RNA sequence: UACUAAGUGGAAAAGGAUGUGAAAGUGCUAAAACAGCAAGGAUGUUGGCUUAGAAGCAGCCAUCGUUUAAAGAGUGCGUAA
């Protein structure tokens, strides 16, 4: 209901106010077995893939007191990669297996309280 | 085939089913019933056929109950007879159905396979029936 | 084609529309196609 | 890609993968090579099949519930669910599930542990 | 002032139907509804008896659990399986 649908907000505004790093993906054609194969090669708590509904991200967002993540959340497939402490190497991680898949896109994420680009996430790593 | 182990009286006149609902007009031993909207005779051999029909497509632990009984018997004039020399014999034994008596219930199984069991019992009647739940 | 007074659907995919005045069931199997309704 | 069926000691013979055109005399030698560890117990294998050639392959354990039945003492499990014959402990359960989780695509031994319990209430072993 | 689209009116039953109008409730929805489209739609495993065989889709022993957004001992087709 709408209560349930408040603390959701509250929780994951928390989480990414309290986090460091995100990055945003889609979910176009690859499996389960990848999926599982993902978490368990991260295996760090402080790295975390999950699916977020767009319009959940964009009203925590709105709460985060962020801008600019608006063009990421527009008419397009989100995915949340939240990297507490470091985040470098779970993006090297996230590019060494997009590179291992058949095909993938990848949409501009948000770190250290700025903004990047598709070509600044291509040298993020 | 059930049938009156003895009556007093082989040949009594028939009883008119015309008339609105006297006894067994609330179902009041299961929790679902097939009503009647249409008063008509119906004989013991459509209660074995829908007694049949609700045991064969009922399960393993669903309990029925049937209330209405064929008490009264009907007489048939042998064919090719002249009117005359006396009342016919008795031939079957048909239970009087009133609109609005609950004739078959069910229950202790879900509720759709209820639903259509009381269902294929029905369309072996010839009353119009219809389905009814038990009052809380 | 099946000619019955009563149609109802066979299978999940059996379809009933009204056509011509006359109600009749399509589906992928033809075996289930019905009419007469 | 084929999830094929091979004894460990004997998986030479095998006609249907020469219908993808796999190497069959060159590739047996690769499939005998890496389950002399495990001779006597059957090994299916997972093969990417396709047409790069280089068929990489994947050896597999052997099915669950037979070490259950093992370490139960008893040769065939209960034909009831209610009836209950076997019992089985905390110990030889993190034993299997140490075993098996190398096929298992858990993250946790807790979730290994509990699906020990799992095939063992199909099973009909109390969990004890 | 409404209704019918059947020449019903201007003859008929058991039964069947997204014909249409009226009413009374209940679920979701611009924190996005339903349909459709684009993606995924899992692991132990193909569980085990059982069956020549079944192991997502023969009868069973039942009718598992994790990862996870989701996934069913599967929805069918279908495969000796
Ligand atoms: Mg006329
Ligand atoms: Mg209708
Ligand atoms: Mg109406
Ligand atoms: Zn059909």
């Amino acid at each position: 209901a709408k209560k349930d649908k408040a603390q959701q907000v509250a929780d994951v505004s928390h989480l990414l106010s309290t986090s460091a790093g995100f990055v945003i993906f889609d979910y176009t054609s690859m499996s389960a077995i990848e999926a599982t194969s993902i978490r368990k090669k991260l295996f760090k708590n402080g790295s975390k893939i999950k699916v977020i509904k767009n319009n959940i991200l964009r009203r925590a967002l709105k709460a985060g007191k962020f801008e600019g993540i608006d063009e990421t959340a527009i008419k397009g497939k989100l995915a949340v990669a939240v990297g507490v402490n470091e985040i470098v190497e779970t993006l090297k991680a996230v590019d060494g297996v997009v590179k291992a898949k058949e095909a993938m896109n990848f949409v501009c994420g948000y770190f250290d309280n700025r903004a990047f680009n598709s070509a600044d996430l291509e040298k993020i790593a | 085939m059930l049938q009156p182990k003895r009556t007093k009286y082989r040949k009594p006149h028939n009883v008119s089913y015309e008339g609105k609902a006297k006894g067994n007009s609330y179902v009041a031993f299961g929790e679902y019933g097939l009503v009647a909207t249409k008063g008509n005779w119906i004989d013991a051999r459509a209660i074995e056929s829908a007694r049949i029909a609700i045991s064969k497509c009922l399960g393993k632990t669903g309990k029925m109950w049937i209330r209405i009984f064929p008490h009264m018997s009907k007489t048939k004039k042998p064919l090719e007879v002249r009117m005359g020399s006396g009342k016919g014999n008795p031939e079957f034994w048909v239970a009087v159905v009133k609109q609005g008596t609950v004739m078959f219930e069910v229950a202790n199984i879900p509720e759709s396979q209820m639903i259509k069991a009381l269902t294929r019992a029905g369309h072996k009647l010839p009353v119009t029936w219809k389905i009814l739940k038990r009052e809380e | 084609m099946k000619v019955r007074a009563s149609v109802k659907p066979i299978c999940k995919d059996c379809k009933i529309i009204k056509r011509h005045q006359i109600v009749r069931v399509i589906c992928k199997t033809q075996k289930h196609k019905q009419r007469q309704g | 890609i084929a999830k094929i069926n091979l004894l460990g000691g004997q998986a030479k013979p095998g006609p249907a993968l020469a219908s993808v055109g796999i190497n069959m005399g060159e590739f047996t030698k690769q499939f005998n090579e890496k389950t002399k560890d495990k001779q006597g117990e059957m090994i299916p294998c997972v093969i990417t099949a396709y047409n790069d050639k280089s068929f990489d392959f994947i050896l597999k354990t052997t099915p669950v519930s037979i070490l259950l039945k093992q370490a139960a003492k008893l040769e065939k499990g209960a034909k009831n669910a209610k009836t209950i014959v076997g019992k089985i402990t905390m110990a030889k359960a993190k034993e299997i599930a140490q075993y098996k989780l190398v096929d298992l695509n858990a993250n946790t031994v807790e979730a290994a542990l509990k699906m020990v319990l799992g095939t063992a209430k199909q099973m009909g072993i109390e969990v004890i």
